[PDB]
């Protein structure tokens, strides 16, 4: 039961804003460092943001003050919270158990989020 | 950020037994780069941590190793499953920038 | 009268930052004409050109190895690996920190392994707060049960210190001054 599962994803006129949610089963959210990386389509991945279990936040220099990462450990969830979507934003998110801060060991299944 | 170049942008052989990927950075990580494998349509898995580290369920077949600027990921035989997308990922500075990608034919 | 600068600046081996090592200082005379290679010298809340002639009470000299890239969370204010789960600097921080490149000391061709920084950490860690312990963080909803399997990790992890290495990931000796002044007559007096 490793899966993460996301949700939220959808058609976004730009500027509005998007909620994403990452649920994880056997992952306690709250004591792991937690990454969203999202892909552009047919292109490379790029991090996005990560999560300690401290809970300092650390954002990709596009998406700082835009782009707001939380998480709530009661439904054991992991949100993004993403303002002021722009056109280069569109691609497949994922959720991501980033060891430490070095590397994703685990990959959710991806929603798409297209601008306009 | 570190720029990470992968030198073949598409690399095509049969079934058979070789592959070789590798990937440059502009200056030093020292075993801080991870290769990850892309299906098409699918999340990306983790195959190598720290250069030469596997993770848990990938086989032997898979190996590499590289330290300072050049790294290789090594494949022993190329079954059919392993013609995919390959990443390499460096954590040695911030933020973790990945590569282009590596796309494996037949 | 001499404070004894001489055994925290010059010691032959330093404590990883998971488990620094704090000094205290009292009843001598602090001259800072001792700090005169290539270091960083950051004073806060503090006139540096005056620290020979600036008299407190006690002074609070901790030492810890770090990596370059590191350097810069020791500071009020600053959020890291380093600073949350390691050491942590308060906001309103009356003191300096001294840091220099330690290549030539702290690498070996095979590998330094004696240093090690905490990775994981279920809280924050409060200013001047010192943490020892080293059992098995939770990272699942199954039991580590002392065993380090999956979702069951050692939460202190090694440095990786080669001579071959760049600046950044060289190791870097940090000591850190801490200045307190207090109500009871001082005796640490330039």
């Amino acid at each position: 039961d490793v899966h993460l599962v996301e949700s939220g994803g959808g058609l976004i006129q730009p500027g509005g804003s998007l909620r994403l949610s990452c649920a994880a089963s056997e992952f306690i959210v709250s004591a792991n460092y937690m990454s969203w990386v999202r892909q552009a389509p047919g292109e490379g991945l790029q991090w996005v943001s990560v999560i300690y279990p401290g809970g300092s936040t650390f954002y990709a220099e596009s998406v700082k003050g835009r782009f707001t990462i939380s998480r709530d450990n009661s439904r054991n969830t992991l949100y993004l919270q993403m303002n002021s979507l722009r056109a280069e934003d569109t691609g497949v998110y994922y959720c991501a158990r980033d060891y430490g801060d070095f590397y994703f060991d685990y990959w959710g299944q991806g929603t798409l989020v297209t601008v306009s | 950020e570190i720029v990470l170049t992968q030198s073949p942008g598409t690399l095509s052989l049969s079934p058979g037994e070789r592959a070789s990927l590798s990937c440059r950075a502009s200056q030093s990580l020292s075993t801080y780069l991870a290769w990850y494998q892309q299906k098409p349509g699918q999340a990306p898995r983790l195959l190598i941590f720290g250069a030469s580290s596997r993770a848990s369920g990938i086989p032997d077949r898979f190996s590499g190793g590289g330290s300072g600027t050049d790294f290789t990921l090594t494949i022993s035989r190329l079954e059919p499953e392993d013609f995919a997308v390959y990443y390499c990922q460096q954590y040695g500075s911030s933020p973790r920038t990945f590569g282009q990608g590596t796309k494996v034919e037949i | 009268n001499l404070c004894p600068f001489d055994e925290v600046f010059n010691a032959t081996r330093f404590a990883s930052v998971y488990a620094w090592n704090r000094k205290r200082i009292s009843n001598c005379v602090a001259d800072y004409s001792v700090l005169y290679p290539f270091f960083t010298f950051k004073c806060y809340g503090v006139s540096p050109t005056k620290l020979n002639d600036l008299c407190f009470t006690n002074v609070y000299a901790d030492s810890f190895v770090i990596r370059g890239d590191e350097v810069r969370q020791i500071a009020p204010g600053q959020t890291g690996n380093i600073a949350d789960y390691n050491y942590k600097l308060p906001d309103d921080f009356t003191g300096c920190v001294i840091a220099w490149n330690s290549n030539k000391l702290d690498s070996k061709v095979s590998g330094n392994y004696n240093y090690l920084y905490r990775l994981f950490r279920k809280s924050n860690l409060k200013p001047f707060e010192r943490d020892i312990s080293t059992e098995i963080y939770q990272a699942g909803n199954k039991p580590c049960n002392g065993v380090a399997g999956f979702n069951c990790y050692f939460p202190l992890r090694s440095y990786s210190f080669r001579p071959t290495y760049g600046v950044g990931h060289q190791p870097y000796r940090v000591v850190v001054l801490s200045f307190e002044l207090l109500h009871a007559p001082a005796t640490v007096c330039g």
